[PDB]
DNA sequence: CCTCGTAAAACTGTCAAC
DNA sequence: GTTGACAGTTTTACGAGG
């Protein structure tokens, strides 16, 4: 398994302006945005499944 | 303390501020001469990463 | 991709402590 | 002042299963 290196301030600040937009993401936009960030598209194709997962965790109560 | 360690720890560091992170086979040769533990380690780096870089 | 769950690196948050 | 340490929570990265 890869380990664990996580992302630049800047490159989660990339992510979270599309997530916020759609909290999906586009095969087209799942290129534009990785070689932006110079990140794998498979890589940003799981950030997102994370990060959905993230939003159902802050619903509270 | 040790002293010794802290300054070896620290040349590591600051040698790469790009990429501050070991691979786990660089932490091993750390601890390998260090007299410290892995986890002491990966515990110093931790804590170094948020009381250095912050700010640089 | 897609929840859902499961590893394992690395983050708070605070603490007596020497 | 800041150093080392820790339970608890957040981030990365796969693989089952539908």
């Amino acid at each position: 398994r890869k380990k664990r290196i996580p992302y630049s301030k800047g490159q989660l600040r990339e992510l979270e302006r599309e997530y916020a937009a759609n909290k999906f993401i586009t095969k087209d936009k799942r290129r534009k945005i990785s070689a932006a960030t110079s990140l794998s598209e498979r890589q940003i194709t799981i950030w997102f499944q994370n990060r959905r997962v993230k939003e159902k965790k802050v619903l509270a109560k | 303390a040790p002293k010794v360690a802290t300054n070896i720890m620290r040349a590591w560091l600051f040698q790469h501020l790009t990429h501050p992170y070991p691979s786990e086979e660089q932490k091993k040769q750390l601890a390998q001469d260090t007299g410290l533990t892995i986890l002491q380690v990966n515990n110093w780096f931790i804590n170094a990463r948020r009381r250095i870089v912050q700010p640089m």
